[PDB]
C-alpha cells in the first residue's frame, strides 16, 4: 500500500465545472482490473483554475452581517420525527 | 523426406512433453537453448520435429527484435508468448514458441560480444516468463486469469553470460548439437534420395570433407546447371545472351535432366573448398 | 476491449436488441478507419446470417469468421492482426 | 518444502537487520562474504532465505565484471547500487545487493597471465562504497543529497587472490560455508521428502557417497526421472504424444528406492571416472 | 566520544588554514598525501576531524578515474575543482576536496598491466591544479577571471605506484601515518568508553593482540550485539521482519548494554583470528 502523486495540465479541463473535473480524475480508473482498492485522499487546486469559479455565494463574513450575530456559535434544531406530521402540526413546533 | 537425428528429437521430446505433463515434486526448465555451428541444420530440425508431432509452432525472427527501427522487444515477447497461450485451448495441441539468432543477425559485429539496450531488454522479458510463466502481463487490460504455460526453445552460436543465472537456477537447459558420421549419413542421404546414390556413394561424400558444415552438403546440388549455362551461352552467343532471356517473347530455355556421378560431387566440392579457403 | 473474434461470442449473449461499441478495435486497424469499419460489419453479419440458419456460434463460430475472410479482404487483413481466442461459455 | 541449514539463515538474517537498524556506537560491515567449495549451495540458499524473508535482491554476475571497455564494470556496480538504494525508499522494503562468483572477476592467480585496469578498478569501488555507503556519486554534476544504505552479499571460491584492503575485519564479515553431516541429512532429507524415505534411509544415502556435494543428489533425481519419461514417449508413440497429454494414464512412477539410489550414483560416478 | 589523535589533528589543521591564510613570500602545497597500512584509521580521523570543525567535504572516488569514455575523468577533477570553489565564495566558510584510495586511482601495479590513457591525463590533471589553484578553465570558451583557491586531502595504501612529478616537495605535502602505543591505549580507550573499564584492562587488550589495525577492536563490538538481535528476529518472526525494521508504526528496537569484560572480549577477538585464519 503506497500514496502515490499525479500531476495534471491546466488546459485539460472546463472553466468554472466541478462536473467535468470530477468525471476526468475519477471516471475510468477505479474500475481498473489490476488494482484491488483505491483511495482518492486529497487533491491541490491552483489559484489559476480557482478564479474560473463563483465559490459560496456570501460565505461566513457576509452572514454574520446579515444576520446581526456575533461572539457566540448559531444554534438550531431539526423537527422530529422524520416523516408523519401535517403542515400545522409542523410550523407549531418550528413556532 | 529429410532424416531426422535420433538425439536431436529425443531432447526437444522431453522437453515439451514434461512442461505440458503434471507431475508434483517436479521442476522442469522453462526455457531450452541449442548452441552449434553455423549451418548446422539447428532450424531445419526443429521445423521438421514439429511437423512429424504435428504441434503448433510460433516462428519469431533474431532480427525482428534486433532492430532499432521495429518496434519494443519487451512488448513483443510478451504478447507472442499470450497468443501461443490461446492456441492450445483453441487449436486443442500442443503449442511452441521458439526464437532464431537472438544475438545473431541484427547486422552488428559484435555477436554478443559487447551488450545493447535490446539486449538487456530480452533477458529482463524471459526472466520474468521463466519465474511467473503462468502469468503474463500486457500494458493495459490485465486479466485476473491465468494462462496454460508455454515450452519456449532459442537457438544460437553461443550464450551470453547474463543468462548464466538461468542455466545456474536450472531454469534455462543448454543443448550443444554437433554432427556425427551416422548423422551425416542420414542428412547426407535424405538430401541426394531423390537422385539416386549407393549407400557406398554417401559414405565416399562424407569421408572426402570429414570436417564440414552440413550446409555446404546441401549447397552442392545447386552448381550441377552451370555446364549447362555455360555451353548454352556460347551457342546463342555473348553478343546477345541478355536481350533473348531478359525481355524477349521465344519458348523458354530447357535443360534435361542432370546425370548423377559421385566424380562430379568431388569436382564441385574442391572448388567450394578452394574458395572458402582463400576467402578466410 | 473488443475485437473480430469476440463477435460469435457477444452476439450470442446480449442477443438482438443490444449496441456493441469498439474503441481501439476499428481505429488499430493496418489501413485505416474506413477498412476497419468494413471489417467489423461484415464479421457481424456473418454471424446473424449463420445464427438464423440453424448453427451453432460456440461450436462453429471461428469457422464463419473464417469463411467470411475468403471474400472480404479487409477482414483477411483484422485476422492476420488479431488473433483468436476461445470463449468457454455453454 | 526445501530444508535451509539454520546457520546459513542467521548468519544472513543478522547481517542484513543490523545493517538495516541504527544502534547508536557501533560500525557495522556493509559486505557479507561467502566462501567455499564449489556446488555446495551458496547461491542456492540466499535465495531460499530471500523468498522466506520477502526481500528484493538485485543480481550482477560474475562474468560481467571483465569488458573490453576500461570503467565499464566500475560503472555498473554504482550504477546498480543507486538503483537499489530508490527501491529501499519507494516499495519500502529491504532490498539487497549480490555479487554471485567475484573471484572470476577481481582475482589474481598466478603471474602467468595478462591484466587490465578493470581488476584495480573493481576493487577500489568496492572500497569506497564500503567506506560511505551514504555517499554514491552518479557521473556528471555532484549532489549532496544522501541515499539509502544498501547490504552487499558477496559469494565467492576463494578469496586469497584479492586485493587486501577489501579483506579486512572492519570492511567485510566472512564466513566459510562446509556442509556437515547433520546439514547434509538434512538438506538430503528435503529433496527426497516427497518421495517418502525414513530417516534410516536417508542417513545411509549420505554414506554411501560422502565425498560428494549438494548438487550431486539433486542431479541423481533428474537422472532417475529422465529415464522414466523417455520410455512413456516410445510407449505411447511420437504420432500422438499430444492427444494424451494436453487430456497422465499409463505412467509408471519414477524407482525411488535405496537400493538402486546407491546403484544409480556408483554408475554416476564411474562415468565421472571414465573423464578422469 | 572518538578519540582523534593529536599529530593527526595537528598536520591536518595546519594544512588547511595555511592555504586560506596569505603569507608574503611562503610558497605552500595544495595536495597533503596521507598514506600507511590498511585499518589505522586514515579515511575514519579525517572524517571526524572535518566535523570537529565543521567544514564542507567533496568526495571523489579512486574507482571512478577511468571511464569507456577518453579525457572523461580529465574533466571529472577539473569540474569539482569549481564546484567546490564556487562554495566557498557562497556560504563563506573552509571547503576541501577528498580523492580517497589514489593508489588504485592512477596508480601502475605491476609493468605487465596493460593502462589506457586516461591514467596518463589524470596524473596531468592534478599536476596542472597543483601548479595553477586559480586559473582551471571549463572547457569551450576561455575567460580570465580568477576563483578562490582550495587544498585538496589524498589518502592512499601505497604512493610508490604513482607519477614521480606529481610527488614532489613543492607539489604535494607528504605524511605517513603509524599509530603508536599511546595512540592505540588512546583510540581504544575511546571505543570502550561509554562501556566503562580500568586503564589496566585496556592496556591488557592492546597487549593481547599487538600487531592488529585499529579495525579489528572495532569489528569486536559488533559481534556482541550478534545475540541480541538474533533473538529480536524469532521474537518477530522471519515472515515479517521487513515490515517492522524499515516500515513499521511503532519505537525502533531497544536493546540493553551486554556485560563487557576483559574476559568476554579476549574470547571474542580470538573467534575473530580464528575466522582471519580460515581464509588464510
Ligand atoms: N539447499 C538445497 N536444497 C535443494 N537443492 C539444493 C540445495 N542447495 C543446493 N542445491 C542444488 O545444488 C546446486 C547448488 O549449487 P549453487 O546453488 O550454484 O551454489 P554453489 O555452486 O555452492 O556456489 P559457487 O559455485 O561455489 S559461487 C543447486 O543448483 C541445486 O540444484
Ligand atoms: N580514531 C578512531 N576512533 C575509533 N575508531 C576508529 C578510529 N580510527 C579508526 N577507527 C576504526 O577503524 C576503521 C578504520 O578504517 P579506515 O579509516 O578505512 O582506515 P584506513 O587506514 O583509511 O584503511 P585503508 O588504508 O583505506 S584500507 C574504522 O572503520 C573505524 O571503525
Ligand atoms: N536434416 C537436414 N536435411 C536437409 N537439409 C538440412 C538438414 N539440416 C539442415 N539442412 C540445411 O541447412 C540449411 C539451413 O541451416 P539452419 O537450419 O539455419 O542451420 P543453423 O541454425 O545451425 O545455422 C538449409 O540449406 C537446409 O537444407
Ligand atoms: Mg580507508
Amino acid at each position: 500500500q503506497f500514496i502515490a502523486y499525479i500531476a495534471y495540465p491546466l488546459d485539460l479541463f472546463e472553466e468554472g465545472s466541478i462536473t467535468n473535473v470530477l468525471t476526468s480524475i475519477v471516471g475510468n480508473v477505479f474500475g481498473f482490473k489490476a488494482l484491488r482498492a483505491l483511495r482518492l485522499e486529497d487533491i491541490r487546486f491552483p489559484v489559476a483554475y480557482i478564479k474560473t469559479f463563483q465559490g459560496p455565494p456570501h460565505g461566513i463574513q457576509v452572514e454574520r452581517d446579515k444576520l446581526n450575530k456575533y461572539g457566540r456559535p448559531l444554534l438550531g434544531c431539526t423537527i422530529k420525527p422524520k416523516l408523519g406530521l401535517s403542515a400545522k402540526n409542523y410550523g407549531r413546533a418550528v413556532y | 523426406s529429410y532424416y531426422i537425428a535420433p538425439r536431436f528429437l529425443d531432447k526437444l521430446a522431453v522437453h515439451i512433453t514434461k512442461n505440458f505433463l503434471n507431475i508434483p515434486g517436479v521442476r522442469v526448465p522453462l526455457i531450452l537453448g541449442i548452441h552449434g555451428r553455423k549451418g548446422e541444420g539447428k532450424t531445419f530440425q526443429c521445423e521438421l520435429a514439429f511437423e512429424k508431432m504435428g504441434i503448433e509452432v510460433t516462428l519469431i525472427s533474431g532480427g525482428e527484435l534486433e532492430s532499432p527501427d521495429a518496434g519494443d522487444p519487451a512488448r513483443l515477447i510478451r504478447l507472442r508468448y499470450r497468443e501461443t497461450a490461446e492456441l492450445i485451448k483453441v487449436r486443442g495441441k500442443m503449442c511452441v514458441l521458439m526464437i532464431n539468432d537472438l544475438d545473431a543477425g541484427a547486422g552488428r559485429f559484435d555477436e554478443g560480444t559487447q551488450y545493447t539496450v535490446n539486449t538487456q531488454l530480452v533477458n529482463a522479458t524471459l526472466m520474468n516468463i521463466a519465474d511467473n510463466p503462468t502469468d503474463v502481463q500486457l500494458p493495459g487490460s490485465y486479466d485476473s486469469n491465468p494462462i496454460r504455460r508455454v515450452p519456449i526453445i532459442v537457438t544460437g552460436n553461443d550464450f551470453s553470460t547474463l543468462y548464466a543465472p538461468l542455466i545456474r537456477d536450472g531454469r534455462m537447459e543448454k543443448f550443444y548439437w554437433e554432427p556425427n558420421r551416422d548423422d551425416k549419413v542420414g542428412i547426407v542421404g535424405g538430401i541426394f534420395a531423390e537422385d539416386g546414390l549407393s549407400q557406398r556413394e554417401i559414405e565416399q561424400l562424407v569421408d572426402t570433407f570429414p570436417k564440414q558444415s552440413i550446409d555446404f552438403f546441401s549447397a552442392l546440388r545447386s552448381r550441377i546447371y552451370d555446364i549447362q549455362i555455360r555451353d548454352f551461352i556460347h551457342k546463342v552467343g555473348f553478343e546477345r545472351i541478355s536481350l533473348r532471356v531478359v525481355n524477349s517473347l521465344e519458348a523458354p530455355p530447357e535443360f534435361k535432366k542432370p546425370d548423377f556421378s559421385l566424380a562430379h560431387l568431388i569436382e564441385s566440392g574442391n572448388l567450394v573448398l578452394g574458395e572458402q579457403q582463400r576467402v578466410d | 476491449g473488443i475485437h473480430v473474434w469476440h463477435m460469435p461470442a457477444l452476439v450470442e449473449i446480449f442477443g438482438d436488441d443490444s449496441v456493441l461499441q469498439f474503441g481501439g478495435g476499428t481505429l488499430g486497424h493496418p489501413w485505416g478507419n474506413a477498412p476497419g469499419a468494413t471489417a467489423n460489419r461484415v464479421a457481424l453479419e456473418a454471424c446473424v446470417q449463420a445464427r438464423n440458419e440453424g448453427r451453432n456460434l460456440a461450436r462453429e463460430g471461428n469457422d464463419v469468421i473464417r469463411e467470411a475472410a475468403k471474400w472480404s479482404p479487409e477482414l483477411a487483413v483484422a485476422c492476420e492482426l488479431w488473433k483468436e481466442i476461445k470463449f468457454e461459455f455453454e
